[PDB]
RNA sequence: UUGGCACCUCGAUGUCGGCUCAUCGCAUCCUGGGGCUGUAGUCGGUCCCAAGGGUUGGGCUGUUCGCCCAUUAAAGCGGUACGCGAGCUGGGUUCAGAACGUCGUGAGACAGUUCGGUCCCUAUCCGUCGUGGGCGUAGGAAAUUUGAGAGGAGCUGUCCUUAGUACGAGAGGACCGGGAUGGACAUACCUCUGGUGUACCAGUUGUCGUGCCAACGGCAUAGCUGGGUAGCUAUGUGUGGACGGGAUAAGUGCUGAAAGCAUCUAAGCAUGAAGCCCCCCUCAAGAUGAGAUUUCCCAACUUCGGUUAUAAGAUCCCUCAAAGAUGAUGAGGUUAAUAGGUUCGAGGUGGAAGCAUGGUGACAUGUGGAGCUGACGAAUACUAAUCGAUCGAAGACUUAAU
């Protein structure tokens, strides 16, 4: 349940420390995201000499979240916070390092990348 | 009851095997995941929140901290998939719904042991 | 192509065969009699009444449905069976697979064998144009005094009128509903018992009607 | 919200129909068979309720 | 459960009110919904008194006025008293229904059904 | 649109924009079908049929227009008193206050700008959405019903495979065909996650009270706080728009002359669109053209004509909801489990009161998963649904076949 004007935290070393949603991709009228999903950003806070700065918009994952998944199984995950990990083509990132934890639904989601780096999958 | 048709349907998806466990103790949860090439079975130590429902729709809630990030994963309790449940600790609590630990993190979020 | 009558009784969950969790809801089919094979002869279309619910028979000074009216009472004897609380027909299915008095059971449907469900739906009373249509609420600031309400009405002076298919306060209740494409899970014949994967229409103690998709 | 038209006794008289008063929940009693009472209520009179003074 | 053109505590304090004065007196005319509705406040009152335990009176202290009766003897006395000394007495092989209606008929200032309810 | 004329309105036709609600046209924005190509392929240009569905969120501005950010299959053009102010707002223009520039001798003025500035109405008729009573449908009733008709839904991406194929120097890269999975939307529902949950559970403050301790109660927004049953719900759970048929549109063809040939047409035949009539879903016999089936009820007096209460049946009246503004619909009405209570439970809260024990004490422990528990499940006539009352057929004539 990520919209527009959300801010979110960020799960990589890239230099964005939080970053603001602009629009939601997949379709047409897509109000909200969930995990797994990619959405375009903009960066309101940046880590003194990163690599990704104030003010550039570029896209990003959605990585963990409060209005967590629901699975097959009836188990539910959720979180502590709302989180993102910044991306390009190819489906992975241009940081190196991931933080703190990742969900399994990024792996159907082929970001494979960030799931190795990911120091704990839940 | 619930109802004497319900229950005689949904009696076969019952458990018997588990234990008798609250909201407030440290247990482990031992998931028989299914990851896409094989299943291999990884455990979630966390304290229980919750406890909720009746029958075959029974739940429970359990909360780790990895990295500084709270998870909060919820189940059934009558899933073919917890192959098996631990038990460690038996904390102490005056609730059944430890939501204020949501809030909480680091020495405010400890449980005192009986 | 077959058809069985019943009652909602709830909804519960199951899992399936990889651990996939089910939402099911629970119907009951006893005392399901097929009473009169209607014919292209003499009706001008083929078709099967059923029964459901046995109910109690004829009373000197009988004040409800309970007590079998005597019309109904002769109804069902024409057939050898007691007389029934709801009855309805299936067109859909066959004629010569069914006589008359047969006792249907739940097992004529198997697991994974697809339906679609048509009931009663549950009783909303008079509400409103967004409750009732899903249109959207005004303002609640801004020095607004239309948060509710249902918005036009019409155009104006062309068009001085308002056309017939505008969207009004009024009843929301008991429309009748089709579900279709929904599965059968399992069946229990000692409780006599069909479960249904879904959300099927109406509240409880409420009637259902089962039957074969027509749609593959 | 304010009439163009006044209401001819016509209309006046078939508004006036169902606004009508029903015969009440009228029956006798039988502890004096007369003096006809209100179903499921006492009589006021005989201060009965199935035989029972009250 | 219903509401009875008063709001929570008012509706609370009304029943109470019609509790206790019905305990004192064994019969009141009222009107047929507080009737109906006090009649299960009371009927679990009498369950109280017949479970006669401490707990209970003091369970249904929370639910009873403190009032002063005079008894035929002349004699000062509590409604929980009467309640726990009498009325559950008189009530010991009685499963319920400690408690009936008989509608009267229509009041004449706001055509009201009156009702007498007893404890018979 | 800019305007013209000044025909309706000056004993009042409310005036820009946005909001809520939609509706129509097609000169079609996407999707659909086709022809031509300076169409290799992907993509495109241009025109033809096509109005079924869909046709975005924000920044700036009172703003429409417009520029921009980011998407989308596409981000359509127009009308409807530049649709809609007895449906909202009132930013803007357009009253009175004030100030700047400029004009004016001046009062004061400016399609110049600026700060501020009361948006009345209980709906009679039509209309519309829902809901009932009367009568009628040639006896009176109960149930099931076909369908003349009406309404709804009608969207579409990304991926995999065919196949890295056809094509092409390569870069690149199909149609057709099969499958999978999502966005938006509609619908039903509440087992799941969440919300509420004012007669649920517990904690707690201040003050007053039940004679005091203990325990309880009232007032303080439900005093506040932490959870929360039923129901109501979405943000949640399921499903849907599937597969097809018939006749057509632009077109594409076969045969084939008029006109020895040619020639899709004149006769004739075949094919062909998300479109039309169907398939799908709902309402429907007041369809006065009032349908059909199944079953039930079937006397006595008559002026002879007709009556009469009565049957079946349904109501009054009462207990109640799965229903509900009221009527109504439905469960039941003592040959009774309809509601209340009572006994059991589920779910919820989370360890009562009293007693004892360890402590100076605040407290803690045991008795004891304690006690409480509104709506949900079951059993139980303890209380109330008493006795009763009312309405409700005896089936017209004619013609034909029997
Ligand atoms: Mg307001
Ligand atoms: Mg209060
Ligand atoms: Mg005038
Ligand atoms: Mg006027
Ligand atoms: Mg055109
Ligand atoms: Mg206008
Ligand atoms: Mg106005
Ligand atoms: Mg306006
Ligand atoms: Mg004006
Ligand atoms: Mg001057
Ligand atoms: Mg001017
Ligand atoms: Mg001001
Ligand atoms: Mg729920
Ligand atoms: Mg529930
Ligand atoms: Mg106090
Ligand atoms: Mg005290
Ligand atoms: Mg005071
Ligand atoms: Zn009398």
């Amino acid at each position: 349940m990520i919209q527009q004007e959300t801010r979110l935290k960020v799960a990589d070393n890239s230099g964005a420390r939080e970053v603001l949603t602009i629009k939601v991709l997949g379709g047409s009228g897509r109000k909200t995201a969930n995990i797994g999903d990619v959405i375009v950003c903009t960066v309101k806070n940046a880590t003194p000499g990163g690599v990704v700065k104030k003010g550039d918009v570029v896209k990003a994952v959605i990585v963990r979240t409060k209005s967590g998944v629901r699975r097959n199984d009836g188990s539910y995950i959720k979180f502590d916070e709302n989180a993102c990990v910044i991306i390009r083509d190819d489906k992975g990132p241009r940081g190196t390092r991931i933080f703190g934890p990742v969900a399994r639904e990024l792996r159907e989601g082929n970001f494979m990348k960030i799931v190795s780096l990911a120091p704990e999958v839940l | 009851t619930n109802h004497k048709l319900i229950e005689a349907v949904t009696k076969s998806q019952l458990r018997t095997d588990l234990p008798s466990f609250r909201p407030g103790d440290t247990l482990r949860v031992h998931v028989r995941i299914i990851e896409g090439t094989r299943e291999r079975i990884q455990v979630f130590e966390g304290v229980v929140i919750k406890r909720r429902g009746g029958g075959v729709s029974e739940t429970f809630t359990v909360r780790k901290i990895s990295s500084g990030v709270g998870v909060e994963r919820t189940f059934p309790l009558h899933t073919p998939k917890i192959e098996k449940i631990e038990v460690k600790r038996r904390g102490k609590v005056r609730r059944a719904k430890l939501y204020y630990l949501r809030s909480l993190r680091g020495k405010a979020a400890r449980i005192q042991e009986i | 192509t077959k058809g069985i009558l019943g009652r909602k009784i709830g909804m519960t969950q199951v899992f399936g065969e990889n651990g996939e969790l089910i939402p099911v809801t629970v119907v009951e089919a006893k005392e399901n009699v097929v009473l009169q094979k209607k014919t292209v002869e003499v009706d001008g279309y083929n078709a099967i009444q059923v029964g459901f619910e046995d109910k109690k028979a004829y009373k000197k000074d009988a004040k409800s449905n309970k007590y079998a009216n005597k019309p109904a009472e002769g109804h069902a004897k024409k057939a050898d069976a007691a007389p029934k609380r709801f009855i309805r027909e299936f067109r859909n299915v066959d004629v010569d697979a069914y006589e008359v008095g047969q006792e249907v059971s739940v097992d004529t449907f198997v697991a994974g064998d697809v339906i679609d469900v048509t009931g009663v739906s549950k009783g909303k009373g008079f509400q409103g144009a967004i409750k009732r249509h899903g249109q959207s609420r005004g303002p609640m600031s801004h020095g607004s005094h239309f948060h509710r309400a249902p918005g036009s009405v019409g155009m104006a002076s062309d068009a001085s009128r308002v056309f017939k298919g505008q969207k009004m306060p009024g009843r929301m209740g008991g429309n009748t509903v089709t579900v279709q494409n929904l599965e059968v899970v399992q069946v229990d014949t000692e409780n006599k018992v069909i479960l249904v994967k879904g959300n099927v229409p109406g509240p409880k103690k409420g009637l259902v009607e089962i039957r074969t998709s027509i749609k593959k | 919200a304010v009439p163009k038209r006044r209401t001819s006794k016509t209309r006046k008289n078939k508004r006036r129909t169902h606004f009508k008063i029903s015969v009440p929940g009228m029956t006798e009693c039988p502890n004096c068979g007369r003096e006809y009472k209100l179903s499921h209520r006492v009589c006021k009179n005989c201060g009965s309720y199935n035989g029972e003074e009250v | 459960y219903r509401k009875l053109g008063r709001t929570s505590d008012q509706r609370k304090a009304m029943l109470r009110d019609l509790a206790t004065s019905l305990i004192i007196s064994e019969r009141i005319e009222t009107t047929e919904a507080r009737a109906k509705e006090v009649r299960s406040v009371v009927e679990k009152l009498i369950t109280l008194g017949k479970k006669g335990d401490l707990a209970s009176r003091r369970n249904a202290a929370k639910t009873l006025r403190n009032v002063e009766i005079l008894n035929e003897d002349e004699t000062t006395q509590t409604a929980l008293q009467k309640l726990f000394g009498e009325i559950a007495e008189r009530y010991t092989e009685r499963q319920g229904g400690y408690t009936r209606i008989l509608k009267q008929g229509p009041r004449r200032g706001d055509g009201a059904e009156s009702v007498i309810i007893e404890l018979v």
